[PDB]
């Protein structure tokens, strides 16, 4: 039940470490993705 | 030249020579548009005609109505843990709380304008030309280093005499690379078979604003080496050399060559 | 006439050696032999809650607490990088097509830029602009300009050059246009014509011009 | 530990130093993915 918590956290910053080093590593590109939103959403301009 | 013929009134017709390209003394005799003013067999040569003192001295040549020079293309080449816990900060009790604190929002700032000025870094990004000059220690010791260098260009012209009237070694270097016209040095550069070409300094300039793609460049921002200009033959000590100049003039005065050149010599590169 | 053309069509002078604009009205009264310059011209110009809010009810706000500093961070990052990334022109400036008392170009008094501008009526107001602000020399206008006193000074290239050279706040704008020469002034038709241009041509295919643009123009300051 | 660190006593000095490393990685590779996606 605790597992949850523990991963949503870190999407931020032996079974069980591989799955999370993945999910984590996807957040990773997830983040930087967004950033590149950010900077996609900047060139927009009554 | 219908601008000429326009205002001093005078009647003509063309014809093509058939003997030489641009003029070679050759045992003492000229051909090409030269040569055969000479010979008198036609009374003015127009085209690309180069100014140079020894052209000068069999006709005349009027006011140049555009610079130009020698130049080379080249093709663009593509207590222990305490120093440890605040290092790690900078990589991403109730007094030493708020030390911590503060120095992590010294970090973020650190960080944030550390990527966004990087990023700026990227957008200003240039090359640099891999030759000095004409003058450059592969040039001036061609095929004298680890990598043998390659370049040349086309013989019985203006470019190929001023070659060997002042450096003789690079001249006769040159003997192996000569070309016979502009596409052949533009694909052999492009094939890699070459790997300078020395021509005009007008033309090459247009083929390098209109070539497929930009993958090919002059040395520099543009260097010109023995300024000169463009002229038109004309048979010796005629009396129309006072008119024929002095429309000319008129035409950079009031600025017809500014839209003829961007009609013939604009181009698409920058 | 006057100045160098007055002098020298008085018989005062013989032989005009300067940086001659080479126009119409000065080759139907003297000769040139072929110019030693190549330039046109431009413009001078002058340049626990203390750890979260910084990084059991109460926790989920806590964390989406957290998750809005999180965002709050991520666009005060945005909007700075904003900030500190994104926030004349020659001839061809509509408010020096229509000038004020704001935008302040001038030129050279009896030079002949002036007499070039007053030959294409289309900028007839330039015309009646200039007449205003006329300067004797351009250390005159250089002064001004460096004092602020002017905007813009449409003077030849390779002067503003090695003024931008001598003094880095001289800046230089972007249209190059009327690509003119600079030649030597002489008289009427002479023997000291065919050979005074014979050996301009001779200094200018070897490399004497280099080197003289060592000894002056190449320099930098 | 090291499985744990590269992506999140010479021993741990050499760790901190492939931490910084990681870090200067990381941040060449969003520079270069930021360049390559918004400009060209
Ligand atoms: C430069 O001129 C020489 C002489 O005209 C050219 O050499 C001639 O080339 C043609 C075609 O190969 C031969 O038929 C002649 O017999 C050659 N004559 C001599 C004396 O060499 C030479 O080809 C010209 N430059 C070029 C384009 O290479």
């Amino acid at each position: 039940g605790k597992a949850i918590w523990l991963l949503w956290g870190l999407v931020f910053n032996t079974t069980s470490k591989i799955m999370v080093s993945v999910w984590a590593f996807f957040a990773v590109i997830f983040l930087a993705s967004y950033t590149a939103n950010l900077a996609a959403f900047m060139i927009q301009e009554v | 030249l219908k601008k000429i013929s326009k205002s001093v009134k005078f009647t003509y017709d063309l014809y093509l020579v058939t003997n030489g390209k641009h003029g070679k003394k050759i045992n003492g005799t000229w051909n090409g548009m030269i040569g055969e003013v000479v010979m008198k067999r036609a009374y003015m040569a127009v085209g690309s005609l180069t100014i140079n003192e020894e052209r000068s001295e069999v006709v005349d040549f009027s006011v140049p109505f555009i610079e130009t020079g020698i130049s080379v293309m080249v093709s663009r080449s593509n207590i222990g843990k305490a120093i440890w816990l605040l290092w790690g900060l900078v990589f991403n009790g109730t007094t030493s709380k708020i030390m911590v604190s503060v120095w992590a929002f010294f970090a973020v700032i650190f960080l944030a304008s550390y990527t966004a000025n990087l990023a700026a870094f990227m957008i200003q990004e240039e090359y640099v030309d891999q030759v000095s000059g004409l003058s450059d220690k592969k040039f001036q010791r061609p095929n004298d280093f680890s990598p043998p260098f390659r370049f040349g260009t086309v013989p019985n012209g203006s470019t190929e005499r001023n070659i060997r009237n002042n450096y003789a070694e690079m001249h006769a270097y040159m003997g192996k690379f000569n070309q016979r016209g502009v596409d052949d040095a533009l694909l052999s550069l492009k094939t890699g078979k070459l790997d300078a070409f020395i021509y005009d300094a007008a033309v090459l300039n247009y083929m390098a604003g209109r070539d497929e793609g930009c993958k090919l460049v002059t040395i520099g921002s543009g260097k010109v080496f023995a300024s000169t200009g463009y002229g038109i033959a004309i048979q010796k000590d005629s009396g129309w050399k006072r008119q024929v100049d002095l429309a000319i003039l008129q035409l950079f005065g009031d600025g017809e060559m500014e839209e003829l050149e961007a009609l013939w010599l604009t181009g698409i590169c920058h | 006439w006057n100045g160098m053309m007055g002098e020298l069509l008085s018989g005062q002078a013989d032989m005009i050696v300067a940086p001659l604009t080479i126009n119409n009205e000065r080759a139907q009264y003297i000769e040139f032999s072929k110019p030693f310059k190549y330039q046109g011209l431009t413009i001078l110009v002058k340049k626990f809650s203390w750890g979260v809010l910084l990084n059991f009810s109460a926790r989920i706000l806590g964390m989406v607490w957290a998750g809005f500093a999180m965002i709050i961070v991520a666009s005060y990052t945005a909007n700075l990088a904003a900030f500190l990334v994104l926030d004349i022109t020659g001839i061809n400036d509509p408010r020096l097509r229509n000038p004020s008392d704001k935008f302040i170009y001038a030129t050279v008094k009896q030079s002949s830029v002036d007499i070039y501008f007053r030959r294409q009526v289309e900028l007839s107001t330039m015309y009646r602009h200039m007449e205003k602000h006329n300067y004797e020399s351009a250390a005159e206008a250089i002064q001004a300009v460096r004092d602020n006193k002017l905007h813009a000074f449409i003077w030849d290239s390779a002067v503003l050059e090695f003024e931008a050279s001598q003094k880095c706040d001289l800046v230089t704008t972007g249209e190059l246009f009327f690509r003119s020469g600079f030649g030597i002034g002489m008289r009427k038709d002479s023997p000291w014509k065919q050979n005074v241009s014979l050996s301009i041509l001779k200094s200018h295919e070897n490399g004497f011009m280099e080197d003289l643009d060592k000894t002056w123009v190449r320099y930098q300051e």
